[PDB]
């Protein structure tokens, strides 16, 4: 039982709600605001079939109004990028499963 | 001897003109440092676990 018993189809099935964050090159608080925002607005928008256009329509329109005009966000299965970026402007946060989301303010 | 000191007086007045002053200021924007990650269905997974 635990761990053993537990297989990644079981693991994925057990638990969607989970959260888990990589990377945070931005400050502390502005985190916990966008953190909530995303979970909250890919859920919502994730419909029968989770349409990924649709999650990205939602997150840039919110993140633009929230911060600043110039916010681009991006989410996929896998993907490798070099993105340059201002200074505490970043959050990399993957969803539970294959879903990794990149967000960032250009 | 029309021209008096209590038929004329002769007074002075100016307004107070603040001191003309030549400063500089140079904006320059935050740094912006470029990153590079890389997300594999592994790489996710074996942070998950």
């Amino acid at each position: 039982k635990a761990v053993t018993d537990m297989d990644i189809n079981e693991l994925r099935k057990l638990m969607i709600g989970k959260a888990i964050i990589n990377s945070s090159d931005m400050q502390g608080d502005l985190l916990q605001e966008a953190q909530d925002v995303i979970q909250s607005g890919i859920e919502n928008n994730s419909a029968p079939v989770l349409n990924i256009e649709a999650a990205c329509k939602y997150i840039k329109e919110n993140l633009d109004k929230k911060f600043g005009p110039t916010w681009q966000c991006i989410i996929g299965e896998g993907y490798a990028y070099d993105v340059t970026v201002q200074n505490n402007t970043l959050l990399f946060m993957f969803y539970n499963g294959n879903l990794a989301v990149l967000i960032f303010k250009s | 001897t029309l021209r008096n000191k209590f038929n004329y007086n002769t007074r002075e007045c100016q307004t107070i003109n603040p001191s003309i002053r030549e400063r500089g200021v140079s904006t320059e924007p935050p740094p912006s440092d470029t990153i590079c990650g890389n997300i594999t269905q592994w790489e996710i997974f074996d942070a998950y676990y």
